[PDB]
RNA sequence: GGUUUGACAUGGAUCGGGAGUGCUCAGAGAUGGGUGUGCCUCUUGGUCGGUUCACAGGUGGUGCAUGGCUGUCGUCAGCUCGUGUCGUGAGAUGUUGGGUUAAGUCCCGCAACGAGCGCAACCCUUGUUCACUGUUGCCAGCACGUUAUGGUGGGGACUCAGUGGAGACCGCCGGGGUCAACUCGGAGGAAGGUGGGGAUGACGUCAAGUCAUCAUGCCCCUUAUGUCCAGGGCUUCACGCAUGCUACAAUGGCUGGUACAGAGAGUGGCGAGCCUGUGAGGGUGAGCGAAUCUCGGAAAGCCGGUCUCAGUUCGGAUUGGGGUCUGCAACUCGACCUCAUGAAGUCGGAGUCGCUAGUAAUCGCAGAUCAGCAACGCUGCGGUGAAUACGUUCCCGGGGC
């Protein structure tokens, strides 16, 4: 019930953002499942170092996607508008599926 | 010519993004505003001096952090630059911008603003030497544990081309936990354009 | 080659200028840069200035042009040999 | 190399024959990577070997090594203007695969149809003591015994 | 790149087929990627300096 | 063999029944990996009379040994392309 | 073929209210002509118009005017400095010597004593293990499931996912090593002497590459070297070189059946299922913004049948016919399907290239760009999986004295 997918960049985050939310609604009693870890998105770009007749010599480079997937099995109407009132960091986004 | 950028190899290691926002279907648009942002407040900041530019994003609106060391031209008087250059910057993005100002504690540390003051020297044609070495000896009386400047180009308006550095301390470039604090600028002069390079070894970090 | 159920591909003004000669009489040459377009039959019979990147070269379409493009009779590069 | 001899990789055993000379042998088959075809040759040619002869298909592996096993070959030696034939004695390791891999590009170079059984056609001639591994064999020696003058050039 | 090149690859093409990418900073039209636009030194370089979220080097 | 084998150079011979449940790589990593389980199933199970020999077989060891990645310049992971001077 | 403050910027004035567009006409199109629709504040703005005025524009020149970025010697083991000292001086010493190391790595001695950039380590990944969490992942014990599918309640065991720890340090034992660095052997251990791989490229060299990614000094163009458009070209072909692919067959071809992956991508997208077609495909069309759904089939291999050494049931070039799809449009100049055609090629001269282990060899898979694709390229991914290294004499490159 209620599911909660924290996506970011940096994995430090990602962890304090689902410690942040499991605290609140905890504090809001409502038990809720403990974050789990989902695969992250590995994207790879490889490219030319030199801008000009030099491929033999590339630079690569990743865009990791860390998620991590809360349930609130409790419903708990007051966790439910701590949780869309509370402010998390601008490197982590929130999806919440009723 | 063959030497990484300190800042870049650093990512993500000891140093972090300047841009912190997430986005999966916008990400190259919003890289976009961000590039005319950074491009906007650089070509009319110059002033000021701009050690970094920091964005960030939470819904469709948008929060400027300027680290500049004289942010008195930023804030002109009683706020009306500030309120000017946010003005501008909702009319070329489109979104609610937050803009908020900061100083840099020790600019004659910082990089950047350490490469922006040498090139504004060169263009101002003060000899290259004795501004190398100002900004060397102003670094370690600032207490930074290394100093590397290296100006290149036609330095004196010459003509052939010279790649003339200054360096004492220690600057560790391939130790990844040195914390080392990089800076560019170009000092445009009637003779095209020089080249200043700063690596600063502010200390280790873990 | 085109798909069939999407007909064959007349440029629609080779078209336009072929219906009106035939309306007017089959007597004149038709300019076109259109080396785009299908023979057709309704055209048989003319004579269609087809360019050729730098001039319109003129083909006179007969009765087994119509399977092709206009611009297969209208050569666009020149060799006439190596050396001499 | 220059840093010194660099380790040899154990030699396993045939779970079949219970010799690492059969798995030395599909090793050195072995072509394209595909250890199941190698195997499969060779498996049958040795069913063949005993097929034809009722003594044991490794045994007859094994007398047609030694009928086939250098015992000196000649390299070339770079001794003033000229170049030499200095013949050299061979170790056993060194021998047994010169010997394998004789065996097994006379096997390929047979006129017969299919590798598996050319490899057997070779294997039971070497046996014998007769087949194009066993004149390489003798002409190797042969051209070592020629130019023998030259074994005091050995270091 | 040429600023009319520029600007004509901006506008809406007369046929859908005509459009093209070009780097969003730079206006070099090869090796432009869709993930975040710009192009091959844009990425590279921007990625150094940190502008680009997420990107970092890699070496598995 | 490879999968047979722990057993023969244990004490237990083929009077002894085995579950496995197998996943990813190919035919022989697969029969490797079965390998290296069934061993530290005996180890784990007789910790003093059959790890000695079941040690120094070679059998309680996981081979690092993986494909090496590919390298850009190179055709393979170490395989180059042909070089030709002029 | 059009255009001239210009295709696009910024600023002053000046006449303005529409700009901007829908439908039509002429045109190869650019463009031009119709026709419909026609600013929000306010009495003075947003927006456009011309006329100008400033000005823009240039992938035009110079990489030997430059910045930036990159190759390269070269992962090579080095390159220097402060002070002292020696010498008239350039300069030397340190940095030589003995030993060792992958290493200017350390050790010993020493007119040197120190330090810095390089080496190493810190980082990423892989190999062992623990804690934490348990969905979209997993199923050992428990209860049903349409027969069936962890489908179900449920479970923290196993696997895995991903965060944080542990683990390797010549640390222990023995020998060698004047000792000392190191070195050899052994135990423990997933791993032992740097465990494997990546990132990382010192001072500098080659006036090395790039004025065409960008930026820029100077010079040059300005009813043209700007700029718009259609068509053409970048795809030519007596030839030469280079990098690859497919081959020349039986360790193979064809055919039926049947196993085992990893890493990745996806809403103008990935598309299952069903129907239709010989097939490319078409028609319907769920599901999935995705550990869920789809791409998906892995191929090599194994097993059965068959071909029987034939320029072939090898090879698949070329050429003729009939098509599909994308696209405004496949003539020049796309991929693919199908029918027919069936070229050279019998293992390649002198010469030459890659590779020391999960490597070479081979086998398939995925991604970037991308409507489509000339991709056999590139960057990755796993499957199968070798032979050999006595040695430094010789060839090439480099290091200390
Ligand atoms: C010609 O003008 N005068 C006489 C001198 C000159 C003047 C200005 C330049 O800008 C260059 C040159 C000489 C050329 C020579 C070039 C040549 N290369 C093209 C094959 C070459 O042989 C090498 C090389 N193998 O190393 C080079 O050095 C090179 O590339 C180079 O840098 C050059 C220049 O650009
Ligand atoms: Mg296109
Ligand atoms: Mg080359
Ligand atoms: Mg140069
Ligand atoms: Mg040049
Ligand atoms: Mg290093
Ligand atoms: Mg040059
Ligand atoms: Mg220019
Ligand atoms: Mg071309
Ligand atoms: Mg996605
Ligand atoms: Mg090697
Ligand atoms: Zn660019």
């Amino acid at each position: 019930k209620i599911r909660i997918r924290l996506r970011a960049y940096d994995h430090e985050v990602i962890d304090s953002s689902a410690r942040k939310i499991v605290d609140t609604v905890t504090r809001t009693g409502a038990k809720v499942a403990g974050p789990v870890p989902l695969p992250t998105e590995k994207n790879v770009f490889c490219v030319i170092r030199s801008p000009h007749k030099y491929k033999d010599s590339r630079e690569h480079f990743e865009m990791r996607t860390h998620k991590r997937l809360i349930d609130i099995l409790e419903p708990t109407p007051k966790t439910v508008d701590s949780l869309m009132r509370l402010d998390l960091p601008a490197g982590v986004d929130i999806e919440i599926k009723l | 010519g063959q030497k990484i950028n300190p800042h870049g190899f650093r990512l993500g290691v000891t140093t972090d993004h300047k841009t912190r926002w997430y986005a999966e279907k916008q990400y190259a648009e919003l890289v976009g505003e961000d590039v005319k942002i950074r491009e906007w407040l650089h070509k009319n900041l110059e002033r000021a001096g701009l050690s970094s530019i920091e964005i960030e994003r939470r819904s469709e609106r948008v929060t400027i952090f300027l680290y500049a060391a004289r942010p008195g031209i930023v804030i002109g008087r009683n706020g009306a630059e500030a309120e000017r250059v946010r003005g501008e910057l909702e009319k070329l993005t489109g979104k609610q911008i937050q803009l908020n100002i900061l100083e840099v504690k020790s600019p004659e540390t910082d990089a950047q603003l350490v490469a922006q003051g040498i090139a504004e020297q060169l263009a101002a044609r003060v000899a290259f030497r004795r501004a190398m070495r100002k900004a060397q000896q102003s670094a370690m009386n600032a207490g930074a544990l290394g100093i590397r400047i290296k100006c290149s180009g036609r330095l004196g308006g010459a003509e052939m081309s010279r790649s003339e550095g200054y360096r004492e301390g220690r600057v560790p470039l391939h130790t990844l936990r040195a914390d080392i604090d990089y800076g560019f600028f170009e000092a445009r002069t009637t003779f095209g354009r020089i080249g200043v390079k700063v690596w600063i070894y502010k200390g280790d970090v873990t | 080659p085109r798909s069939l159920k999407k007909g064959p591909f007349v440029d629609e003004h080779l078209a336009k200028k072929v219906t009106a000669q035939n309306e007017a009489g089959t007597h004149n040459v038709i300019k076109t840069w259109s080396r785009r377009s299908m023979v057709t039959p309704d055209m048989i019979g003319h004579t269609i200035g087809v360019h050729d990147g730098r001039k319109h070269v003129p083909v006179f379409v007969t009765e087994s042009m119509v399977g092709h493009k206009l611009g297969e009779f209208a050569p666009t590069r020149t060799f006439k040999g190596h050396v001499k | 190399p220059r840093k010194g001899p660099a380790p040899k990789r154990p030699v396993m055993v045939d779970p079949v024959y219970g010799s690492p000379l059969v798995s030395q042998l599909v090793s050195k088959i072995l072509l394209d990577g595909k250890k199941t075809v190698a195997q499969n040759i060779v498996y049958t040619a040795l069913e063949g070997c005993r097929a034809k002869n009722n003594t044991d298909p490794v045994q007859t592996l094994k007398r047609a090594l030694d009928n086939i096993k250098p015992s000196l070959e000649v390299k070339s030696r770079r001794v003033g203007g000229a170049t030499y034939q200095v013949p050299v004695e061979v170790k056993p390791a060194r021998q047994t695969t010169l010997a394998m891999r004789w065996l097994v590009n006379f096997s390929r170079e047979r006129r017969e149809k299919t590798m598996a059984e050319r490899l057997m056609n070779e294997i039971l001639d070497a046996s014998n003591g007769l087949g194009a591994s066993v004149k390489r064999r003798e002409d190797t020696h042969k051209m070592a015994e020629a130019n023998r003058a030259f074994a005091h050039y050995r270091w | 790149a040429k600023t009319a090149l520029k600007v004509k690859a901006a506008r809406k093409p007369k046929f859908g087929v005509r459009a093209y990418t070009r780097c969003q900073r730079c206006g070099r039209p090869h090796s432009v990627y869709r993930k975040f636009g710009l192009c091959r030194i844009c990425l590279r370089e921007m990625a150094h300096a940190g502008q680009l979220p997420g990107v970092t080097k890699s070496s598995w | 063999q490879i999968v047979t084998e722990p057993f023969a150079t244990a004490g237990v011979e083929g009077a002894y029944d085995v579950i496995a449940r197998i996943g990813g790589g190919g035919v022989t990593g697969q029969a490797g990996a079965l390998r290296l389980g069934i061993a530290r199933a005996l180890n784990n199970v007789d910790p003093e009379a059959s790890r000695p020999a079941l040690k120094k077989a070679g059998m309680l060891t996981r081979d690092a040994r993986v494909k090496e990645r590919k390298k850009a310049g190179l055709k393979k992971a170490r395989k180059a392309p042909q070089y030709s001077k002029r």
